[PDB]
RNA sequence: GGCUCAGGACAACGGUUGCACCCCCCGCGGCGGUCCUAGCCGGACACCGCUGGCAACCCGGCGCCAAGACGUGCGCGCAAGGGCGGGCGCCCGGGCGAGCAGCGUGACGCAGCGACGGCCCGCCCGGGCUUCCGGGGCAUCACCCGGUCGGCGCGGUCGCGGCGCGCCGAGGGCCCGACGCCUGGCGGAGAAUCAGGGUUCGACUCCGGAGAGCGGGCCUGCGAGACGGCCCGCAC
């Protein structure tokens, strides 16, 4: 749809500061999982001479 | 060849009692994936049995048995915790339970004597175990089995029968 | 209302108790569901919010359950026609309840869609070339909300076989 | 019978060796949940206002928390009843103050001023050992922290030593005869020895006997007996090395000081 | 939290075990892969304006608007449950005294989190039940019990269990005092008295239990059979 001065004020605006903290939140995920990642290779690269059980990812 | 006598004499029995058809249902031991029967090989272990600890040996009649009783502690899915007792059996009348004498001494220190004092406790008895009245047994603490049952046997000491009853804390 | 509490029982000795207490909502229990064979109309089920907000489903209506022929390792999703027999009471099978230990026939499509010429266990491969195929029940629903279970085979199934032969 | 969790403490109900006062008031303070439990720690407020005199009331302790000038670990805590426990790591930055948290030999809490080479590190004690989600091997330790991925050699009352910048370990001291231990509850908390014998019975408690350097000897159940290095402690530890006085020696000490 | 002691006499309670039959908010520490418009989605009500009923208590109808509210949902396969996978007399690692956990694989099912990311795990406090011992008087109460004792199967429960149902067999307790009746019977830590040994009491400060006129039922919520929460009968 298209004395003091009086306005509502704006929702669901998306300015600067939403797309700085989405995207810090997405690297941290993503760097999260990559040190999991890692710590399990390494750990698995480890143990060479015992066995382990641990859920394989599948895909 | 001995290992080939007892598949033999286990396979029998699972197909004996599969013509008693008066029973209403097929007793299993749940362990046991039913179809290995139809092995004519003895690659297959078909009977299972577990060690309850604390020292105590599995009776041979268990491992080489032709019965199912879900509470037994070796054949079972019962296990034994907490405490040990001992006591001597006052009667042997239901299907797979017994009742227990305990005796113990209870001391007053106004007449600075004691009292010889009495309890009962009622057990569940498997069918490795043969019992009449007066033995010793040895029973394990498990989880309630019955309103009153809390304990199973484990060892079993012949007495002499026509022996004096007496008192003997245990 | 419905209680498991043993305050309202006798002594072993068969004595009557005393009641020093109000009914608390530790001990309660809830109606069965009486799950019933589908043989406005499909599958429904229901939640229940149980104790620590954990969550409890059971089954009102079904018709599929997962089958599995251990012996040859072959499962499939299959449907259940009608209950034929069940060790508690007669009513139940007449009325086609399903619960834990209910003996079931169900289709023969998804197991003679193939190996119906295999060499395999010769008892099962007759079932097959039929209509239906015993099978017994393992899951308990109204508590999970599923009936699954496994193909009958051994001992077991000449004893059922027996029994509901002369029938 | 109650219908919930408790939230309340009366004073005559609280542990004895907070050395609360009978006539103070009627209430005590009750510690929230945390690393430690109820009988095996102490509330922050009890050291900020009856140990170090820094506040006189409530309040002052409040706010002194809320201005985060009491570090825990390395973690401002601003909780007023913050339970605190054994080898925990005290520091005020804005008074140059640090201290590790202890027992004496009476078997009380006491707080041991520490240098900076071994302040940034705390002695746990592993409790046990158990598979996650995935069957991602754990442990546990008596602070209620949770490891991943540790060493195989490191098995069930053990010691283990974790950088407090990190949370990671770098070496462990294993539990066996001839390592100095210290007592961490019942009539002999306190008190530093070396363990001479190892007496398991089954299913129930195993015993532990040690000797003190004197040449006294007592005995404690596993369950409370921490490893604090190899021969010699690896941490300070108070004034008296865990030597506790009779009675007698006791009175001609306080006649002395009196 | 505070008040009281009606009820209840192998019960509550005190000490001593266990859950390998269990649930758990906050807090602390970890963990964080989600099958098939994301410069940021959709509709409502509350307060409020207009208009009204009714003695009071209470509410009605129309009307634009917000979300750390509600609904949908972008996303590297993951909830519950189910089938199969150890032995040949016994004993000599993830973990135990103890075959307990986790995992692989074949089938089902798409639960929870996601428009400023937390489902999940561990500890902690608390609770639920449970082992052993103790736990009032009357014999002008001597025999008592009939889901009462045990077994099999299912259901329900957070969970074991005659807890409930169907079938089977018969049992269980008692002068070392059952069963029944009575109590101006809450229990303990303790109090009074005083050579020693003991007798009586224990509403009340700490702990535990029960209740909110009597008897029942229930919603919300992690947690209540709640009463300064709701519904019913009875008496006021
Ligand atoms: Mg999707
Ligand atoms: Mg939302
Ligand atoms: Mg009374
Ligand atoms: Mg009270
Ligand atoms: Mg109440
Ligand atoms: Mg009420
Ligand atoms: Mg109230």
């Amino acid at each position: 749809l298209f004395k003091k001065l009086k306005y509502p004020k704006v929702q669901r605006v998306v300015t600067d500061e939403k797309y700085a903290r989405k995207q810090r939140v997405i690297a941290e995920k993503k760097e999260i999982m990559r040190k999991s990642l890692q710590q399990l290779e390494e750990y698995k690269a480890l143990l060479s001479r015992m066995g382990k059980q641990h859920n394989i990812r599948i895909y | 060849r001995r290992a080939l006598e007892r598949a033999e004499t286990l396979r029998k029995a699972a197909y004996e009692m599969a013509e008693n058809q008066h029973e209403r249902a097929y007793h299993k031991q749940s362990q046991i994936f039913q179809g290995r029967f139809l092995r004519k090989d003895n690659a297959r272990c078909l009977r299972f049995y577990k060690s309850i600890g604390m020292g105590y040996h599995t009776p041979i009649t268990a491992i080489n048995g032709t019965y199912i009783d879900k509470k037994c502690p070796f054949t079972g899915n019962v296990s034994i915790r907490g405490r040990i007792l001992r006591g001597v059996v006052h009667s042997a009348k239901m299907q797979r339970s017994i009742i227990v004498r305990r005796d113990y001494l209870h001391f007053v220190q106004k007449y600075k004597r004691y009292e010889r004092r009495h309890k009962h406790v009622a057990a569940h008895l498997s069918p490795c175990f043969r019992v009449k009245e007066g033995d010793i047994v040895t029973i394990g603490e498990c989880r309630p089995l019955s309103k009153t049952i809390r304990f199973n046997v484990i060892k079993v000491e012949p007495v002499s029968e026509a022996a004096k009853k007496r008192f003997s804390p245990f | 209302g419905i209680t498991h509490d043993k305050m309202y029982k006798r002594s072993k000795t068969g004595a009557v108790q005393g009641k020093w207490h109000k009914k608390r909502k530790y001990n309660l229990g809830r109606q069965p569901a009486n799950t019933k064979l589908i043989v406005n109309e499909g599958q429904k089920i229901s939640t229940i919010r149980c104790r620590g907000g954990n969550i409890k489903r059971r089954a009102l209506r079904l018709s599929h359950g997962s089958f599995a022929w251990g012996s040859a390792d072959i499962s499939h999703k299959a449907r259940i026609l009608q209950v034929v027999y069940n060790s508690t009471s007669n009513e139940l099978v007449r009325t086609n309840t399903l619960v834990k230990g209910c003996v079931v026939q169900i289709d023969s499509a998804p197991f003679k869609s193939a190996l119906s010429n295999d060499t395999l266990d010769k008892e099962i491969l007759d079932q097959i070339r039929g209509d239906h195929i015993l099978a017994r029940i393992s899951s308990r629903p109204g508590q999970v909300g599923t009936a699954d279970g496994y193909i009958l085979e051994g001992p077991e199934l000449l004893f059922y076989q027996k029994k509901l032969a002369p029938k | 019978m109650a219908r919930g969790v408790r939230k309340h403490l009366k004073r005559l109900n609280a542990p004895k060796h907070w050395l609360l006062d009978k006539m103070g008031g009627i209430w005590a303070p009750r510690p929230t949940n945390g690393p430690h439990g109820l009988r095996e720690c102490i509330p922050l407020i009890l050291i900020l206002r009856n140990r170090l005199h820094y506040a006189n009331t409530y309040a002052e302790t409040s706010m002194i928390l809320q201005d985060k000038n009491v570090l825990i670990d390395g973690k401002p805590r601003t909780d007023p009843t913050f339970p605190v426990g054994f080898m925990d790591v005290f520091e005020i930055p804005k008074v140059h103050k640090t201290f590790r948290v202890l027992y004496d030999v009476k078997g009380r809490f006491t707080l041991v001023p520490i240098q900076s080479n071994e302040a940034g590190f705390k002695l746990c004690r592993v409790q046990k050992i158990f598979l996650g989600d995935k069957g991602m091997p754990y442990l546990s330790t008596h602070d209620a922290r949770t490891i991943r991925f540790p060493h195989p050699d490191i098995k069930t009352n053990d010691t283990i030593k974790i950088n407090l910048k990190t949370g990671k370990i770098d070496e462990w001291y294993k539990f066996d005869i001839g390592k100095i231990v210290m007592v961490t509850g019942g009539r002999n908390c306190g008190r530093i020895g070396t363990i001479q014998a190892i007496d398991k019975h089954m299913g129930s408690y195993t015993m532990i006997r040690m000797k003190d350097t004197e040449g006294t000897e007592f005995l404690t159940r596993l369950c409370n007996v921490f490893v604090i290095g190899n021969d010699s402690p690896a941490v300070a530890i108070p004034t008296t090395k865990g030597i506790r006085p009779d009675i007698i020696k006791n009175r001609e000490l306080r006649l002395r000081s009196i």
